RNA sequence: GUAAAGCGCACGCAGGCGGUUUGUUAAGUCAGAUGUGAAAUCCCCGGGCUCAACCUGGGAACUGCAUCUGAUACUGGCAAGCUUGAGUCUCGUAGAGGGGGGUAGAAUUCCAGGAAUACCGGUGGCGAAGGCGGCCCCCUGGACGAAGACUGACGCUCAGGUGCGAAAGCGUGGGGAGCAUAGUCCACGCCGUAAACGAUGUCGACUUGGAGGUUGUGCCCUUGAGGCGUGGCUUCCGGAGCUAACGCGUUAAGUCGACCGCCUGGGGAGUAC
């Protein structure tokens, strides 16, 4: 990316769920470990591997059901120079709470459930449906 | 069984070398009160040969639908190359709070409980579309925790 | 102009060799290479087309020592004493 | 299997829709491979009986040439159906009101399984002939049928993707061979075997039908 | 993109916006309380007028600002780095990019010379646009490719701002054929105008494609006019997606991000002051 490494990562992913491709890749700094150690883990896409040294890159696994895609509507939201910066208790639950909402927190990005158990919000990092 | 509901009917002409030749319209839908349903067009000469057409139009193609509480659960968004439809959940005992053309296609499915509003264009052709595209787009508790796990 | 007396300057300036598009480096070859330039439009006086590109580099003269001034305010002034700039 | 025979056709211009079935190319055009299609050439046969045990009903849409004889081989004599030859809009979606052409064709069949077709004297009779010439043509595999196709069976997804595209359009199952540059979405249990080299197109339609007289059970 | 609407075009000042790793501070923000947000209205359970308006007890809310304590993931200032954004060097390549200087005919009126290409000349090709075509040298402009090398974010964008600005007109100083009687033509000064219309700001990254253009250059019996790549820009039809259609469609208008210009019914009107 030129001017936001992380909206124009999600770019990068959900075209891949648009021709329906097995693995997608992009150079991955180490917030980018940090973003997909989360859908993963929720459930979204599968299997990750960065590999690279002066490159450090990724090897994200997609994750297409049918023809239908699993990842339906992700989107970012906090893009720069629109921070938005949400108190706790106004949180953005993602489709009826449906789905999950990526929220940068001081102890990590991994966050449905800062809603009541870490306890703290911060800035939106993208939602995710 | 079914239910039926007209929506409008125009007065759509022609023209050949003689005159004005007209025609007539017929937008129905077509849902029976569970989940389902269907919509279908058809035309004529006169009126009431146009509804009879159209009827059947919707009594196949009917497309699969679930529901919650006689209500939608999650809030889709639909639009369909007019118009935009914005179709919030809502609370029970709450009507269909709705415009035209949409108020046809949920009083078929079951829904009973959904504020909502179309945004753009109020063009009761493309209208009818759009809500049926909103309902296609959605997703069940069970289509959420089946499809991610 | 670009080969020759290029390379009579270039390791006047050098913290070793071939350390070229260091900010030193670069500006002393480059200021070096506005006013032989100017030479060129001590006369001429019509060139329009070309005087853009004179114009381009002076600017970005002055784009590289703001590198030297945020980073090293040392730096800065060795090489504008070298050149007698500003 | 038997595809050291028949393995390409159908030179470089394509589609790259048909990006995995496709093995890799070969000096200017591709190679159909074996290891996606061996299953589906018995995956079919999973699911050729259990539908023929419905009583089934299987159109062999046919309407290439070399396909003339090579689809009628085994096909009604193993008690199936078959059209070899030009197709009518809607064999599926539209045959109800193909029913209504054979109304006006078997009460006109009176005319030759009695011999009452004498009558209308032979200026007349020079023109009638001409229906009997080409009604007989395309209602091939459909005047012994009673009911709706149980199955459907495309042989070929570049000459009649026509009738695929109404094939779809109503939700019925389709055993189709579908080519290297075709726009293959449409039939959802899909074959990327040789749709070519009539040598071929009979190593599929007679390895299925060896079977399904026993497909009704 | 055609419905009112992308300044004719360029660098850029103050503005807005960050590749990549570690340290660190705690302003941005999150958390916790403690202050404080006058009472009355709004809001929820409860009282009183024969009910209701209305009067009313307590709560919640007043989304606020200032302070202590805490948090280090993002962001931000300080410190330290690494190579892909960018940028200099080497090295070649192709070319109506210009400026000056003279040159001079495949051509062409008068009794001398004003003009400027026939051919190549084209879907070529240059350039930020208006643009620019005889020929050779002179000072200069940009891009491109093949490798190496090192700089370590040094960048992208722009209100004003300042330049370059088709014709004519006008100024002052001449000419007079091709042919409009000055003017057209060179030149020094004003004048900034237009279908100055890709009627498509700019850079960056991503996504089905197919055939031709042209510039290279690696591998491959180069054994060749030639293949596979692999650069760059420009055509021609077309998937998904999109668009009111018509259509766009790897040079976008498709999915986005940062920044700038502009429009909010027609006439009066690009007019009154």
């Amino acid at each position: 990316s030129m001017q936001d490494p992380i909206a124009d990562m999600l770019t990068r992913i959900r075209n891949g769920q648009a021709a329906n491709k097995a693995a997608v890749t992009m150079p991955s700094s180490k917030l980018k470990v940090a973003i997909a150690n989360v859908l993963k883990e929720e459930g979204f896409i599968e299997d990750f591997k960065v590999e690279g040294d002066t490159k450090p890159e990724l090897e994200l696994t997609l994750k297409y059901f049918q023809g239908k895609a699993v990842v339906e509507s992700i989107q970012r939201v906090s893009r720069p120079g629109l921070r938005i910066y949400k108190r706790k208790d106004e949180l953005p639950k993602v489709m009826a709470g449906l789905g999950i909402a990526v929220v940068s927190t001081s102890k990590g990005v991994m966050t449905d459930r800062a809603a009541r158990q870490a306890g703290l919000g911060g800035e939106i990092i993208c939602y995710v449906a | 069984e079914l239910q039926e509901k007209l929506i409008a009917v125009n007065r759509v002409s022609k023209t050949v070398k003689g005159g004005r030749i007209f025609s007539f319209t017929a937008l129905t839908v077509v849902g029976d009160g569970n989940g389902r349903v269907g919509f279908g067009y058809g035309k004529a000469r006169e009126v009431p040969a146009a509804i009879q057409k159209a009827m059947e139009k919707a009594r196949r193609n009917m497309i699969n639908v679930a529901l919650n509480n006689g209500t939608l659960q999650h809030p889709v968004k639909g639009v369909h190359t007019g118009s935009r439809v914005f179709m919030q959940p809502a609370s029970e005992g709450t009507g269909i709070i709705a415009g035209g053309a949409m108020r046809a296609v949920l009083e078929v499915a079951g829904v009973h409980n959904v504020l909502a509003k179309a945004y753009g264009s109020t063009n009761p052709i493309n209208v009818v579309r759009a809500t049926i595209d909103g309902l296609e787009n959605m997703n069940s508790p069970e289509m959420v925790a089946a499809k991610r796990g | 102009l670009s080969t020759e007396a290029t390379a009579k300057i270039v390791s006047e300036f050098g913290r070793d060799a071939n350390d070229t598009g260091s900010t030193e480096v670069q500006v002393a070859l480059l200021t070096a290479q506005i006013n032989h330039l100017q030479g060129h439009f001590a006369e001429h006086k019509k060139d329009h087309h070309s005087r853009r590109g004179l114009l381009r580099m002076v600017s970005q003269r002055r784009k590289l020592l703001d590198y030297l001034k945020r980073k090293d305010v040392a730096r800065y002034t060795r090489l504008i004493e070298r050149l007698g700039l500003r | 299997l038997k595809a050291g025979v028949h393995f390409g056709h159908q030179t470089r211009y394509w589609n790259p829709k048909m990006k995995p079935f496709i093995f890799g190319a070969r000096n200017k055009v591709h190679i159909i491979n074996l290891e996606k299609t061996v299953p589906m050439f018995n995956e079919a046969l999973a699911e050729l009986n259990k539908i023929a045990s419905r009583k089934g009903k299987i159109l062999f849409v046919g309407t290439k040439r070399a396909a003339s004889e090579a689809v009628k081989d085994a096909a009604l004599s193993c008690d199936q159906f078959f059209v070899n030859h030009r197709w009518l809009g809607g064999m599926l979606t539209n045959w109800k009101t193909v029913r209504q052409s054979i109304k006006r064709l078997k009460d006109l069949e009176t005319q030759s399984q009695d011999g009452t077709f004498d009558k209308l004297t032979k200026k007349e009779a020079l023109m009638r002939t001409r229906e009997l010439e080409k009604l007989e043509n395309s209602l091939g595999g459909i005047k012994d049928m009673g009911g709706l196709p149980d199955a459907l069976f495309v042989i070929d997804a570049d000459h009649e993707h026509i009738a695929i595209k109404e094939a779809n359009n109503l939700g019925i199952p389709v055993f189709a061979i579908v080519d290297t540059n075709s726009d293959p979405d449409g039939v959802d249990f899909v074959i990327p075997g040789n749709d070519d080299a009539i040598r071929a197109v009979t190593l599929y339609l007679g390895a299925v039908a060896a079977t399904v007289r026993e497909g009704r059970s």
